[PDB]
């Protein structure tokens, strides 16, 4: 995929 | 809309919520990868600061300074960080009844490097079922 990791 | 008068209202709002990204070239002392910059606004430039009382951008509890306020446009922050969230998005209406805030829980994604920018829209459409005629006159300038 093409985005980043997530955060929470 | 009383039973014993003969007329209703019902106005909608277009509201436009969109965030930007990109990997700064130069990373940040503590790390943050990439420069965001996220806004809520009206489309081709409408001014909703006649309905619009204050913008408040609920951000990942990793910044300081979380609780963002915008009280004039432009509603945006801009900021640099590391990874992607969810950040809750509230706009208080210049009304004194309920309706007076509506929420939504915005996709803050950031793109790899390497990969083009991220320029991200989603527009958002609000029903106010008969309203006060002077927040009725708010929403109807914009």
């Amino acid at each position: 995929t093409k985005q980043t990791a997530r955060k929470s | 809309r009383g039973s014993h008068m003969a007329s209703s209202c019902a106005v909608q709002v277009k509201l436009e919520l969109g965030h930007r990204a990109q990997v700064r070239k130069k990373p940040t002392v503590e790390g943050r990868t990439h420069d965001w910059m996220v806004f809520v606004r009206g489309p081709e430039h409408s001014n909703i600061q006649h309905f619009v009382e204050k913008v408040v951008f609920h951000l990942h509890e990793s910044f300081p300074r979380p609780k963002r306020v915008c009280k004039d446009p432009p509603y945006k922050v801009e900021e640099s960080g590391y990874a992607g969230f969810i950040l809750p998005i509230e706009v208080y209406f210049k009304n004194k009844e309920e309706p007076r805030k509506v929420r939504f829980d915005y996709d803050l994604f950031l793109h790899l490097e390497g990969h083009p920018p991220v320029n991200h829209l989603r527009c958002e459409k609000l029903t106010f079922n008969n309203p006060t005629e002077d927040f009725r006159r708010k929403l109807l300038k914009a």
